[PDB]
């Protein structure tokens, strides 16, 4: 099913969707440095349209939006987005997906504790785990 | 998706209920699955603790029923997900909003079958479901004295004062109503618990008229009483008079048939008779506040048992009930949404019912 | 779902088995890869020697112990859990409660069968079958004088006081939290369940003023105390102390309750009201001794009774995790988690409710 990646990446484009202030403080945290393939493929249309200076609402920001990324673009916006912007919302999704390429290094460095492992290494790999933990904090 | 996301962003912050325990309860939550989750965590945040997730994986085992909700299959995903911290409310009002309608829907089918099952009730069926539903200035008093620290007796509280056996009571009651029926016109129905429709009429042809000595318990009239009643009985229909006579009555026949009196003329101070007689006080003391409110009425009551404040939180509720506390002891009102805490002294007429000013 | 948990945390301090060797010995595994995991644990910090992840996992495969556990896999998975830190024991007494179980559980099971076996015996197979079973730094106190032996009141405690039936401790208990919002700065929460909010205000200028002699009630005093006055009420907004009477608040409602005031303020002192009107006590008091630690604010979480300690710990704890428990009759700190138990000169004028020392 679905884990975190399809559960935050999503209503924040339904944030700012709708005003500026919101939409503004964004792409300078999400160059990007979008995580999923075509998360970034809509990212050609979401500040490219009010780079041009547009005024506000997902009026027309519901599909266009070419086609096939439009069954989600729809599917975007329907949903719970108080649009009282939480402030506790904030360092979260852009550290959840800033912070995913550099998590990335997990499904990486275990893989090297274990590949080293079967073809007889261990406990020197049993330090490997040590620099593993670590970065699991953030 | 109401339940499902008010039970994963927990595990973050550490500790974030306060809110989620006075705004909500488990007996919100649907699932035959999510409903116990949240007191197993009331369980747990009854310690407690700092809050985490390991508590909820073994308090379940030692409530026993862990065999009941999850599982590391389960319990991994409900703080591994949630990408959000200021949650809560939220959603948790929504889950109080999908579950408020049946707090009108569930009440339905045990208060909508009664038309074919019931009644065996009647004036009863009426009632309680009602009850399945709910969860100078200036107006003056009478007296001089008594229009002095509250010039008011106003249409939103209600207001209380009683004597003790035999010192006279609803002969004081007269007076913060005769004034507001005869003189002061407004319209007033003495809906009285205690004396009844034939009986209320002498107190005050009494009182306004000095002829309660003659005697006139009885009979007829002299060559210098014939006509004291041609403004005594002369004055007694010109006023806010429509008594209510019936003993031992619920608050049900009291509110709808005095509420109407407002299009057709006016109504003012519902000044009634003793209140352990309305019969059976927390819930009745509780229907006199919306009485005085949403009707708009400055409602008099009185009531019947050294005595003082104790003597009515030993024995009923009535001191926030009734805000504005005045007594027939000389007057104490130390309690008073009006005033603070003052003084006078008084004597009787005695024998026509007059309650005199010093 | 301790043991997958509980070997996490005991890794990275270098110190997290001070109490973890306390509660769980070799015995102490429900599961068959733990039990030598942590033996191999054992033998290293006994120079000690130093303490790491390694130091065991090498020694593991040494002395005969490494696939016994499925590889270092779940090795690993002994660590990664832990989503916690403030908890702080607590934790493997999970581990504790998956023991003490056993070793008053395991023994009696022979029992049960020692009548059909042991056929054949009777007295001494009660003899030993039932033997089994059981196994100024430092905020001061208000006064320039206590403030060199322990000072404080410092930062995080857990205070319950007793002595006889209403005395001086009823001020006193708030005679700790006078001199530390008004004469300096700090904002202290002084909350009530008994004495009001309308019941705290005139006897505070009763202890200020050079006025008491009089007394106070009557609204007026005498040519002298009018003219010397402005010390009671005058900084009292400049200050940081208001009252408070929530009929009586739970253990975790103000528990939950002194965090509109950690974030405002940052909470200085929470003087409450006896715990023991809050809603045998090993239990119930259990719940404002960690409140302390992580609100980082002396409780004054109290009692009502000589004065004598495992006489207030009778039915209940107060000789245990609790912190200082001082004994008013002169204040014998004859209990002080604090350092220098000891008890200070003191005295009492009774006439201007303002207490003495020597």
């Amino acid at each position: 099913l679905l884990p975190a990646f399809q559960n935050a990446e999503r209503l924040l484009l339904a944030h700012m969707m709708r005003s500026r202030d919101v939409a503004l403080v964004v792409q300078e945290r999400i160059g990007g440095r979008f995580n999923i393939e075509e998360h970034r493929a809509l990212a050609a249309y979401i500040y490219a349209f009010y780079e041009e200076g547009h005024e506000a609402d997902p009026g027309a920001l519901i599909s266009r939006i070419p086609g096939e990324l439009q069954p989600l673009a729809s599917e975007l916006s329907l949903l719970l987005i108080a649009d009282d912007v939480s402030e506790q919302e904030l360092e979260d999704y852009i550290r959840h997906v800033l912070n995913r390429p550099k998590w990335l290094m997990l499904k990486v460095k275990e893989q090297e504790k274990t590949e080293a492992e079967r073809r007889k290494d261990f406990l020197t790999a049993a330090r490997i785990a040590k620099e593993m933990i670590e970065m699991k904090k953030m | 998706e109401a339940e499902q996301a008010v039970l994963g962003a927990v595990f973050l912050d550490p500790a974030a209920l306060v809110p989620a325990s006075e705004i909500l309860i488990p007996e919100d939550f649907y699932r035959a699955a999510h409903q116990k989750i949240f007191h197993a965590m009331l369980r747990v945040a009854d310690r407690g603790e700092p809050v985490d997730l390991v508590t909820v994986t073994a308090e379940l085992a030692a409530s026993e029923q862990l065999e009941e909700i999850g599982g590391v299959s389960y319990l991994s995903e409900l703080a591994d997900a949630v990408p959000t911290a200021a949650n809560v409310e939220y959603y948790a009002r929504i889950v109080e909003e999908k579950s408020v309608l049946r707090r009108l829907i569930r009440t339905a089918t045990s208060i909508a079958q009664d038309g074919y099952t019931r009644e065996d009730e009647i004036d009863v069926l009426l009632d309680e479901a009602d009850r399945k539903i709910m969860e100078i200035t200036g107006i003056p008093t009478g007296f001089t004295e008594l229009d002095r620290m509250t010039s008011g007796f106003q249409r939103s509280d209600l207001i209380i004062v009683a004597a003790r056996p035999s010192v006279g009571k609803t002969a004081f009651a007269l007076n913060i109503a005769q004034n507001v029926a005869t003189k002061t016109n407004e319209n007033v129905a003495i809906f009285s618990l205690e004396m009844s429709a034939q009986q209320l009429v002498m107190r005050m042809l009494c009182a306004e008229g000095n002829i309660n000595a003659q005697n006139l318990r009885t009979g007829k009239l002299t060559p210098e009483d014939w006509g004291k009643l041609t403004m005594a009985m002369g004055s007694l229909s010109n006023a806010g008079i429509y008594i209510d006579d019936t003993p031992s009555i619920r608050v049900s026949d009291i509110r709808a048939k005095c509420r109407r009196l407002k299009q057709e003329s006016g109504l003012g101070m519902i000044v009634i008779d003793y209140l352990q007689l309305i019969q059976e006080v927390s819930e009745i003391s509780r229907s006199l506040k919306a009485l005085a409110r949403e009707l708009e009425v400055p409602v008099i009551a009185l009531s019947q048992l050294r005595p003082m404040m104790s003597d009515i939180r030993e024995s009923g509720s009535i001191e926030q009930d009734a805000d504005i506390v005045a007594f027939l002891y000389e007057i104490i009102i130390a309690k008073q949404r009006n005033g603070p805490v003052g003084t006078v002294q008084l004597a009787f007429i005695k024998e026509y019912n007059k309650f005199v000013n010093l």
